[PDB]
């Protein structure tokens, strides 16, 4: 207690480096439980790195997926790969940038890349799809703020594509993740989905700054027009991303 | 006279809990308030008044 | 090396200032411009603070301490064995952290990502800033600046506090700890709700936004959502590191009295019927 | 908010106005500023309220 | 500019959300009464949900109360029940605990006595807390991560107020119940026993302590960065990762050379938050009854660093030179 | 006619004929209570 | 003389509970200034008049 | 013309009460004032 | 005066004999520890004073 | 008519029944406690 | 008299629970009281006669 | 006729009479020992 | 007699549990009590008895 | 037929019957406890 133990070495030394050594164990625990995803390592080429690190990969969690999804083992086969990506090597070597082949936003290689999820829709604890169009849903309305639908869409360019038809509410949450853009026939056809998060809505129109009017055309589309699968939900929401680069070659190219 | 008519913009089972806990907290203000001041305050009389 | 999904992510383009000519990666790090800035900055400041640790005479970490000059030198450079060395490293320190936060401007745009994550880095910059630039400079003193040792600068704050009687009582620091308390109270409960919906008991599905959303209206009656953590939290977090740069900054050059005498106030006021 | 923004506005600028009008008649400014801060908490939340 | 996802432009009201219930039937213990208010709904979820009033949370409740009247009671009673003196001393007035020259012994009421009695309704109702989040994860067929959550700001409660009064030989060790009063503790503690900056346990709760505030600044950030990309929604992203992950991922990769998984963001997240109290509460527990001066321990264990400097005010200035004169 | 709270116009006669009531006897027990106390210390 | 009509704008129970939280409120607020005031503090001119 | 619902029939009529209310609260104010004068005048 | 009865035709018998409960239970502790406070009316303090 | 709690007028006046009777022999042990609260020290 | 009719109103496993922990909780604040005191600490008392 | 809990008059009727019969074994042995305490140090 | 009902509404599960925990917890504390005081406190004493 | 745990009459009538020999083998110990400790130091 008030007495000490081989030199200046007391109680308060000896819990000292008791923490010392959970920590140690805490860290390799903590560092190896976040190596479940994109493990194990690989260069430019695709091929297995030769370096992994000094964390072994952990041991195979399973997780009891609910609405009957089966269940899901994350060390190992990612399931989220995307097997033809438009993009060639700039340099011999690794730790160099890739340059897209082709359309970097149709491709979805950069910003506007998106991940091989499900091709279902999100489902609450009832079963049913998360994100629905307020038409609809049963009982929701706009509480506060301003009320997007009717509200002319203005691209990144300024141009005027079409008005806001619906919003895709989150019911769940009670929140709204989209807005439907009736493009008008000169600036594409059908409706597209933007999510809020990347929407500014004005008094008298709404805005998207990442996205000119010429590429709302080329929005990915729902295969339903009253759910969205995760796929499509990750390609929309990449494509609006992407053009916060590729929408002209001054963002893409250097700002000073 | 016709002051019944409160109820028919009142709701009895919001008001009364109202005054309820507003009455409660009146009377235990106002007493202690007479606990403050020392000419008031019947414990340290009762004290005072045995010497 | 690049994880499963880096290699798409890899592509040239979002740069500030610098081009192709610093747009590649190092390892898993990502040089730009203000990474290469940040390199010299950081290697600057580093190899300096064990330059003044070898004239220190003590290479111990926990001894190790390079001071701020004398409060007589004023705003002037000191001689560098004398505090100037401690005014170089705090400019190789300010170039650091700028380019650190600059260079993750760099990676959010090269992934389309916001810019949440240098502007909250900003606040604790500026937390620092007002700590070592700002706070001296209402003062006329490099001096005030706290000392680059890992125990040193802790006896600048027991001095500092105790310097104006009593700190707990200063306002913006009872504003301040609250925001630290309630950010690492926040952060143990959030972490909490996703780690016990992603990780129920064996045999049991996993349990998705909705379960964990009710949980805390089961609990404390109202839950402010998957979304709604995120932003309070971060805003929860930059309180912290701005009323914690108001505590200091409103220290020295603004109440140079005790803080319980602040309070005076309060005391003295005409409803109260003294 | 646009009704809301305002209401709070109008608090603010009379907590203010309170700030200095007790300050003229005595007092300090920082026993005016609590009682401009009280007053744009309550006149701003009342009108908030019964004004939108 | 862009629409930083800080407050929401537009928020819709459905109709009010329950629960999701299941065999343990949590619904009788459920308040049926919710409201809706539009000023929280800029920042979180626009509903104020219902109480599940189970037999724990109503004797945290009802006990929790007791102590805090009883601390009220005596606050009162300190100025002699006068309201504005009351209200004006608020700050100040605390239910002290018992004096030093009783030990472990009941004391008298106005001398501490009246704070066992509140902090044992104090330890009842904190612990009837704790087992209602036990329970509430237990019927929800959750992890028990916020009990044992719960449970670490229990240790540094428990080493403050009762592990360490009872192993010290007083209840005098105990902190009051005051605003000021327990700041005033806080500064005297540290004081009394050398300086807590040269306590490693505290030096470590710092550490994390900044790490929690530091980690909720970086996920907070970096998810409102990958909300364009449904990042906020992290529980799908776990069991179905998207870009959000991968570029919250690489953009810490790229940064500082290393990242996280949706789920290990959480697992990080957790320990420094739960190891904050939990080296505070070891610091505490062994300060005085094994260390009773952290400066002097620092001193013989070298880390209390030594300055060459003159300590007077004479050496590097004077009186007359100072006022101007 | 008005009603807000449902109450048709002879529910709210006699839900106030017995608030009276009671609103008198409570008053009532008040008066007698303060007529007690001034002759104990009067504060006039 | 028709001023009946400003009930046609404003909602009673809405007007109602403001004023009644109102009326008290500035009750109170009169009877405490009446207290601060030691010319009408009637609680120590009783202790004066008995002494 | 109407913003709460009501018409003039009753509008009127709960006017006529709620000034039966104020002046029977104002007249108790008068007389507790006017005791408060003879004790206690302000003027 | 006879009426009371009606009272429980607004509040429910459940919700009101649990507030009743805690709160004639709070009042009792109340007012005990007011006595105890009390030097006059501490009724363990005076056992003590009897020898 | 007038239930707010589903609850008739019979049950009213049978449940108010008891109550009152337990409240008069509540309020009686209290007489008797005050009683004898008042002649061992009386606080008037 | 009649009060058994307050289990009709009062559920008999809450009823119980409260009561239990409430009962005890007065059977342990009250047993404190005592020990505060000097002249009702059977503890002290017990040292003082010996 | 009401119950709210669900169970019958004749199930409240015994259930109240097994709680009497604790409420009262608890009192006795609570008045004993209070009698008990009287002798050994009265406070009154 | 009839005291074995307490079974059909108390879960035997939970009650012994809550009974395990709160006689354990009982027995520590009443034998820390008489720890503290010097009267009962067996360990001391016997240093005492020791001389 | 009042199982609110779900548990029948005699289940209950045997558990209690177990219970109390528990309670009684406890008490029985605690009371020779009690007694062996009262003749070595009496707090009375
Ligand atoms: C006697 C002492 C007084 C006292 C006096 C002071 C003083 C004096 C100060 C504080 C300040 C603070 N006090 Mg105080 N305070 C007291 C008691 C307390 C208590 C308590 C429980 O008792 C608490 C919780 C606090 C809490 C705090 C916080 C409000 C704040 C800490 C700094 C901070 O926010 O970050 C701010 C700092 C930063 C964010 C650092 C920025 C980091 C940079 C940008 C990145 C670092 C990179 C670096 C190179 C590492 C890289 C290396 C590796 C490669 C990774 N005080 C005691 C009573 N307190 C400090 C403050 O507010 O500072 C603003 C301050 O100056
Ligand atoms: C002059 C002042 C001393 C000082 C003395 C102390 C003391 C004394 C302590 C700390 C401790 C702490 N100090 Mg220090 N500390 C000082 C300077 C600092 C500085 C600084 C920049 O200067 C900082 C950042 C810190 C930081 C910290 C934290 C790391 C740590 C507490 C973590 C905590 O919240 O636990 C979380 C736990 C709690 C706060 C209590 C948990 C509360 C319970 C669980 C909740 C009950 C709720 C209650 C019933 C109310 C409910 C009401 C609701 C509304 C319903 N100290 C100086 C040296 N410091 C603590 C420690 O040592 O940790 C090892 C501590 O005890
Ligand atoms: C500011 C608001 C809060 C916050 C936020 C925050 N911090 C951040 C971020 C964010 C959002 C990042 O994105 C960024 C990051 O990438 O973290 C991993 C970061 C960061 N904040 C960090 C630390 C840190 N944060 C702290 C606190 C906080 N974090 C605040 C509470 C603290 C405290 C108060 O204890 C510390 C120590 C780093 C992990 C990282 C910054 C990395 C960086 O700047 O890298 C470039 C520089 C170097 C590699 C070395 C530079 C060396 C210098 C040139 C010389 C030495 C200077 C220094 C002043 C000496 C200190 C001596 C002694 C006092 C120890
Ligand atoms: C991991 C360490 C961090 C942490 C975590 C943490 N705290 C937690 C949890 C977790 C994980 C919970 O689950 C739990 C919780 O429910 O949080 C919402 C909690 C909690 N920690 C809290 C506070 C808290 N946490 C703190 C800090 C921390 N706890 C650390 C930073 C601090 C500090 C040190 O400053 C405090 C003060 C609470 C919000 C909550 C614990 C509350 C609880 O469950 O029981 C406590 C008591 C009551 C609820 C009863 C109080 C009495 C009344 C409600 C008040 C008076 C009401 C009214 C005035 C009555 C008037 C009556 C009269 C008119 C008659
Ligand atoms: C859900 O979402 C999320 C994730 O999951 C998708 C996440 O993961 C995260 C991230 C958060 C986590 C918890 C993940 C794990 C991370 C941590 C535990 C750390 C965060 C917590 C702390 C308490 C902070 C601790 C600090 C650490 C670990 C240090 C990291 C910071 C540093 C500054 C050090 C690293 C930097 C270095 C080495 C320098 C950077 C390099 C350059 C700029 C390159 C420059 C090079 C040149 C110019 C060329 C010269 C080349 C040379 C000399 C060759 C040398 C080579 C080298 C490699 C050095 C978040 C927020 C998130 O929300
Ligand atoms: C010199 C060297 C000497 C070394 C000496 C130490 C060595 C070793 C000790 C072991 C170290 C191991 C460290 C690794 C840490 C990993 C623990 C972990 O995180 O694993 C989790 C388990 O969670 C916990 O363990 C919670 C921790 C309890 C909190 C503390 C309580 C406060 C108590 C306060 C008291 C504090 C004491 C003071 C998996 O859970 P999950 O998979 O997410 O969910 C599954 C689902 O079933 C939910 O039910
Ligand atoms: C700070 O300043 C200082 C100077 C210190 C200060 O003190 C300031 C004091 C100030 C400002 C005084 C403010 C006091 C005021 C304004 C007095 C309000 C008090 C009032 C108004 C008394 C209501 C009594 C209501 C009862 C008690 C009814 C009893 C009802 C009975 C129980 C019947 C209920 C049952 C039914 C109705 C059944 C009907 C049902 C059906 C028909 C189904
Ligand atoms: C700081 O400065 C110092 C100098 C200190 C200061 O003191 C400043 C003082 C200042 C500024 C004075 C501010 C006071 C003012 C302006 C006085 C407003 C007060 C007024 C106006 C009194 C209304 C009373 C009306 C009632 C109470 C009616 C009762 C109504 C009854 C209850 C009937 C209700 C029922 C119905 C209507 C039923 C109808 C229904 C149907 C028809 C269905
Ligand atoms: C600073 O403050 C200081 C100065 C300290 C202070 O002292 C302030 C004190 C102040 C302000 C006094 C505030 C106290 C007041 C106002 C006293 C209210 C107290 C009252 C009113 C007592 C009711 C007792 C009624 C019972 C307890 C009946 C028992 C009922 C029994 C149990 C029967 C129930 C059973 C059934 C009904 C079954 C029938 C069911 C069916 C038929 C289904
Ligand atoms: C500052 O404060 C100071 C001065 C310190 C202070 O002291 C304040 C003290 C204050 C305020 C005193 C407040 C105390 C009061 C009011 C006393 C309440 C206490 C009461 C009322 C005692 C109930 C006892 C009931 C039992 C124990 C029944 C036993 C039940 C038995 C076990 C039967 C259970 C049922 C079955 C077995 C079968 C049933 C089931 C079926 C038939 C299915
Ligand atoms: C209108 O309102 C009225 C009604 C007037 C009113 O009431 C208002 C109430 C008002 C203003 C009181 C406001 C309270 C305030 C500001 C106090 C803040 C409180 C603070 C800062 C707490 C710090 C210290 C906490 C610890 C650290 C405890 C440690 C607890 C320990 C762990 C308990 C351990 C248990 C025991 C020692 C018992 C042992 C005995 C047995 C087990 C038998
Ligand atoms: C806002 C960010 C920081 C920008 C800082 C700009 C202010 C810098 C101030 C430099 C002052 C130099 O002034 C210096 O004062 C000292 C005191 C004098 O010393 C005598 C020096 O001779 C003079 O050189
Ligand atoms: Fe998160």
């Amino acid at each position: 207690m008030e007495e000490t133990f081989f030199g200046n070495f007391d109680l308060a030394s000896l819990s000292l480096w008791l923490f010392y050594g959970f920590f140690a164990l805490l860290i390799y625990y903590l560092q190896t439980e976040n190596m479940r995803e994109g493990y194990p390592l690989e260069d430019d080429d695709g091929n297995t790195a030769a370096n992994q690190g000094p964390f072994p990969l952990p041991k195979e969690k399973t997780f009891k997926l609910q609405h009957g999804r089966g269940e899901l083992t994350l060390p190992g086969e990612d399931v989220q790969r995307r097997d033809n990506l438009a993009l060639r090597k700039t340099a011999h070597g690794n730790g160099f940038p890739m340059e897209p082949t082709g359309d970097p936003m149709l491709d979805g290689v950069g910003p506007a890349s998106w991940s091989k999820r499900r091709d279902v829709p999100e489902l609450d604890a009832h079963g049913h799809p998360k994100i629905v169009p307020m038409s609809a849903a049963e009982g929701f309305g706009v509480s506060a703020g301003t009320d997007p639908r009717g509200l002319p869409v203005m691209a990144g360019d300024g141009e005027i594509v079409g008005l806001v038809s619906d919003m895709w509410i989150d019911e769940a949450e009670q929140l709204v993740r989209y807005l439907e853009i009736e493009l008008d026939p000169e600036w594409g056809d059908g409706k597209r989905l933007v999510q809020r998060e990347m929407v500014r809505i004005k008094s008298d129109r709404v805005k998207v700054r990442s996205i000119y009017g010429k590429h709302f055309k080329n929005v990915p589309k729902t295969k339903s027009p009253n759910q969205v699968t995760l796929l499509e939900e990750d390609k929309i929401m990449a494509y609006y991303a992407g053009g916060t680069l590729y929408a002209d070659e001054s963002r893409l190219e250097p700002q000073l | 006279s016709k002051f019944y008519k409160i109820w028919l913009i009142f709701d009895p089972r919001r008001v009364f809990v109202a005054q309820g806990v507003f009455l409660f907290l009146l009377a235990a203000m106002i007493h202690l308030v007479l606990l403050s001041t020392e000419h008031f305050n019947w414990f340290e009389l009762a004290a005072a008044n045995a010497a | 090396a690049l994880l499963s999904f880096e290699r798409k992510y890899r592509v040239r383009g979002g740069t500030l200032i610098g081009g192709d000519l610093f747009d590649f990666w190092v390892g898993p790090f990502y040089v730009g411009f203000f990474g290469v800035t940040t390199a010299f900055f950081a290697l600057l400041g580093t190899i300096l603070i064990f330059w003044g640790a070898s004239q220190q005479g003590t290479f111990n970490p926990w001894l190790i301490n390079i001071a701020p000059p004398d409060l007589s030198y004023g705003l002037g450079m000191a001689p560098l064995m004398e505090g100037g060395l401690w005014q170089i490293i705090t400019i190789c320190a300010i170039g650091a952290f700028v380019s650190w936060a600059l260079r993750e401007v760099e990676i959010c745009r090269k992934l389309g990502m916001g810019y949440h994550v240098p502007f909250a880095f900003s606040v604790a910059i500026f937390a620092y800033v007002t700590l070592v630039v700002f706070r001296p400079l209402l003062m006329g003193a490099w001096g005030h600046g706290f000392p680059y040792g890992i125990w040193s600068h802790l006896d600048w704050v027991s001095n500092t506090g105790y310097a104006y009687l009593h700190f707990h009582y200063n306002p913006a620091h009872m504003i301040a700890v609250t925001f630290f308390f309630t950010t690492t109270l926040a952060l143990a409960l959030h972490g909490a709700l996703v780690l016990s919906a992603a990780n129920p008991p064996k045999g049991e599905e996993v349990k998705g936004p909705d379960n964990e959303d009710t949980f805390f209206r089961d609990f404390i009656g109202y839950s402010i959502g998957t979304l709604g953590i995120h932003r309070v939290g971060l805003l929860l977090a930059l309180n912290a590191g701005f009323w914690s740069a108001v505590c200091i900054i409103i220290s020295g050059p603004v109440w140079t009295k005790g803080w319980p005498e602040w309070w005076n106030w309060w005391l003295e006021m005409p409803i109260w019927p003294s | 908010m646009t009704c809301t923004i305002t209401c709070w506005g109008i608090g603010v600028l009379l907590g203010i106005m309170t700030t200095v009008g007790l300050m003229v008649v005595g007092w300090s400014f920082l026993q005016g500023a609590f009682m401009g801060v009280l007053a744009w908490l309550i006149v701003g939340g009342v009108l908030a309220v019964a004004v939108c | 500019p862009e629409y930083q996802n800080i407050f929401t432009q537009v928020q819709v009201q459905g109709p009010a959300e329950l629960g999701v219930d299941n065999e343990n039937n949590l619904t009788e213990e459920r308040t049926t009464g919710t409201g809706f208010s539009q000023l929280i709904g800029w920042i979180g979820n626009a509903q104020l949900g219902p109480i599940y009033l189970g037999w724990f949370g109503i004797i945290s409740l009802v006990t929790g109360t007791l102590w805090f009247n009883i601390v009220g009671f005596n606050m009162l009673s300190q100025v002699g029940y006068s309201i504005p003196e009351f209200i004006r001393q608020l700050f100040w007035l605390a239910l002290e605990p018992p004096s030093p020259e009783y030990g472990l012994r009941m004391p008298p009421l106005d001398d501490g006595g009246w704070f066992i009695i509140a902090s044992f309704f104090l330890l009842v109702s904190v612990i009837s807390w704790w087992l209602r989040s036990y329970q509430l994860a237990e019927m929800h067929k959750m992890g028990k991560h916020v009990a044992w959550a719960f449970a670490a700001a229990i240790w540094l409660f428990l080493v403050l107020g009762l592990f360490r009064p009872i192993l010290m030989g007083s209840w005098s060790e105990a902190v009051p119940y005051g605003i000021f009063p327990h700041l005033d503790w806080t500064t005297a503690f540290s004081i009394r026993y050398g300086n807590l900056y040269y306590n490693p346990f505290h030096a470590l709760s710092i550490v994390f302590l900044y790490g929690s505030v530091l980690l909720f600044a970086m996920h907070g950030a970096t998810i409102l960065a990958v909300t364009r990309f449904g990042g906020d929604r992290e529980l799908e992203q776990i069991y179905d990762r998207g870009t959000a992950s991968e570029r919250a991922g690489l953009f810490w990769r790229w940064t500082m050379g290393f990242n996280a998984t949706m789920e290990g963001i959480h697992r990080w997240a957790w320990w420094f938050a739960v190891l904050t109290p939990i080296t505070g509460g070891i610091g505490i527990l062994l300060t005085g009854t094994v260390v009773d001066n952290w400066f002097l321990w620092a001193v013989e264990h070298n880390f209390a660093p030594d300055y060459t400097q003159d300590y007077g005010y004479e050496a590097y200035t004077t009186y007359d030179g100072f006022l101007g004169r | 006619d008005l009603s807000f709270t449902g109450l048709t116009d002879e529910q709210a006669q006699e839900l106030h004929s017995v608030y009276m009531s009671g609103l008198w006897l409570f008053s009532a027990v008040a008066v007698v209570a303060h007529l007690a106390t001034f002759i104990w210390r009067p504060w006039f």
